């Protein structure tokens, strides 16, 4: 039972991080470089649960 | 008018045969039995369990392009009363001038 | 939970159409190149014929 | 019945740009194949014991 | 801990690969090895009474 | 169409593709 | 250990090859911007050149009575005028084509980055978590 | 095409030749998955009686 | 490195040279009955570096000759690479193999 434990939030710290920095690298949001594009059509969909 | 009228017969044309081949797919597929043939192993894989769409939205989707089309439709008919009575108009006009 | 086969036809999916948009992307840089000066040759003669004749 | 079952869901994978359609159907066969695989673990081990 | 360890892999690679089916075999074999060898332990100890 | 075109005006600036026809000194079988 | 070598092997292969298509497409893409800004140039130039053609056609209706002529002059100008206006349509079309190129371009380089990045995770964990312990003789624990 | 220009060719005799063509190619193919697949169920019948046998 | 900057003089050379062509199609062009006509201050000068034909003919052929001479270099490095590749493979293979067989005599 204990490693069932262990092997849970190892999975959850994990994907907790992965969103860290897929965010962190959101914030850095500053004007003025090249990722910044047009691929309008974005305003409709059912993502995220 | 001649151009939007053919780019939207293009569309929904489009997605009835899309329509068509998944149909037929089914059709073929239903027809199986347990003691037939066409029976395998094939291993469990997330690919058979992927989603792409809801029965809801799917509707809607078919219900935007059929109104889109019956848009198009009857403002192709308002214009051709329009264009023959101008038609008719100039004619009678320059009739009696010549008179 | 996946397949090889499936993971390897996906690898080859992604690289062939990466090929797909790159060669678009060249046969669109020709022609509109070309446009560009043909245009602007033909507006010349056009204005210089113009000046000619009032002069 | 659980390979007829299995290649109705292997056939229903292959669909068009948009047909892929999470449904009831998808659910029963999963619902379905997870019953007939408990059911084979259970007999075969009735089979060790006799 | 290396097969359960594994299944922090993400997004299109938690595939079920030769390694893992190969490692379940290796599982099966400590098992049976184990077995085997304590069961010759209790036969010696008998013959010991 | 297919028909006269002057093959004159032909700098692209990075035609590295299975274009940029007529002559082009590229080698004509590869590695295999 | 035969098997997991072979599967680091295909990992790695990967990696080169993914990595030398993302350098190529984006120097295509830094070649496309070029482009744009050419045509946009184009465009501003013969609007200009519509500003002065019609300003020449316009005063000469000020003209008195008889003087006052349907010249070629006329005809070759009005000839001008609708001939730009198609060539304005045609280049306008020519952009819409280009953005259209560009979000394309878009959704490219964002599938391929990401795809990386997955995988650069996948070859890490593998490494550095399996070849830890799995070394050379099987008696010691890696405690 | 408009109005007279609608014309009879031989392109269109040659195109619906390609077509009725291509159905009878489509059902020939259907019938080859069906023997092949009775051969491999046969096989596999045959090597679970094998495995009991042994 | 010396292929660059060889591609890159070029171009320059090719951009001076076309718009060259600009101002001489230009000067075709023109002719009487036009309004840009008109006396200019005393154009009979001659041009103070003046460029002669030679100096054309030769600035021309010259930088073209190093190209296909870059170019013949490529094609022998291409070549060497293929053949230094299979060498170094030829000797780990036949290594290899050499050295497994004196192990089995061993065992």
């Amino acid at each position: 039972s204990d490693r069932s434990a262990q092997h849970e939030l190892e999975k959850d710290l994990s994907d907790k991080q992965a969103a860290l920095r897929i965010d962190d690298k959101c914030q850095h949001l500053r004007n003025t470089s090249e990722g910044v594009s047009y691929f309008r059509g974005v305003e409709r969909v059912d993502a995220t649960v | 008018q001649i151009r939007l009228n053919r780019e939207h017969k293009e569309s929904c044309e489009m997605n009835w045969s899309d329509k068509v081949e998944v149909y037929n797919i089914d059709d073929t597929c239903s027809r199986y039995t347990n003691e037939s043939t066409q029976v395998q192993f094939y291993p469990h894989s997330s690919k058979f369990e992927e989603s792409a769409s809801t029965p809801e939205t799917w509707a809607k989707f078919n219900h935007d392009n059929l109104l889109r089309a019956e848009r198009e439709r009857l403002a192709s008919v308002n214009l051709r009363k329009l264009i023959d009575c101008i038609l008719r108009d100039t004619a009678e006009d320059l009739r009696l001038q010549c008179d | 939970r996946y397949t090889p086969d499936d993971w390897y036809r996906s690898n080859l999916v992604s690289f062939q159409e990466s090929n797909s948009s790159r060669h678009n992307s060249e046969r669109l840089r020709v022609d509109t190149s070309r446009l560009i000066q043909d245009k602007y040759q033909q507006i010349r003669k056009t204005q210089a014929h113009s000046t000619q004749n009032l002069g | 019945p659980l390979r007829v079952a299995q290649t109705r869901l292997y056939q229903r994978s292959h669909r068009p740009n948009v047909e892929l359609c999470r449904d009831n159907a998808q659910f029963r066969l999963l619902s379905e194949v997870e019953e007939l695989n408990m059911s084979l673990r259970a007999l075969k081990e009735k089979l060790q014991d006799a | 801990e290396c097969l359960f360890h594994r299944e922090k892999r993400m997004g299109i690679d938690l595939v079920h690969d030769e390694a893992e089916k190969e490692l379940l075999a290796e599982v099966d074999t400590i098992l049976c090895c184990q077995e085997r060898m304590r069961q010759h332990l209790d036969k010696a100890n008998a013959q010991l009474a | 169409f297919g028909a006269k075109l002057p093959w004159r005006s032909d700098y692209v600036p990075l035609l590295s593709l299975p274009q940029r026809p007529r002559f082009t000194a590229q080698d004509f079988r590869q590695r295999g | 250990n035969l098997a997991f070598t072979n599967r680091i092997a295909e990992t790695v292969d990967a990696k080169n090859k993914i990595h030398t298509h993302l350098t190529k497409t984006l120097q295509e893409i830094f070649q496309i911007e070029m482009t744009i800004e050419s045509i946009k140039k184009a465009i501003k130039e013969k609007s200009a050149f519509l500003k002065v053609a019609q300003t020449r056609l316009d005063e000469r209706t000020r003209r008195p009575n008889v003087e006052l002529c349907r010249d070629m002059a006329q005809l070759r100008l009005v000839n001008e005028v609708y001939e730009v206006d198609e060539t304005i349509q045609t280049l306008q079309q020519r952009l819409r084509d280009s953005e259209d190129t560009l979000q394309s371009l878009a959704h490219t380089k964002a599938t391929l980055e990401h795809d990386l990045a997955v995988k650069a995770n996948t070859l890490y964990i593998d490494q550095e978590k399996c070849m830890s312990m799995r070394n050379s003789y099987p008696s010691t624990l890696r405690l | 095409r408009s109005n007279v220009e609608l014309c009879r060719d031989q392109t269109q005799y040659g195109l619906i030749d390609e077509v009725h063509q291509l159905e009878a190619t489509i059902n020939t193919m259907k019938q080859k998955l069906a023997q092949t697949q009775n051969a491999l169920d046969a096989l596999f019948k045959h090597l679970a009686r094998i495995q009991a046998d042994i | 490195c010396l292929l660059q900057e060889i591609r890159q003089q070029l171009n320059s050379d090719h951009r001076d040279k076309m718009e060259t062509l600009e101002i001489d199609r230009g000067c075709l062009s023109l002719n009487l009955t036009s309004p840009n006509i008109s006396l200019k201050v005393n154009p009979t000068r001659i041009p103070k570096d003046s460029t002669t034909l030679q100096q054309w003919d030769e600035f021309t052929r010259f930088n073209k000759n190093r190209a296909e001479a870059e170019m013949k270099a490529s094609i022998e490095l291409r070549e060497a690479i293929a053949l230094a590749i299979a060498q170094t493979n030829n000797e780990l293979d036949a290594q290899r193999v050499a050295t497994e067989f004196t192990f089995r005599k061993r065992l």
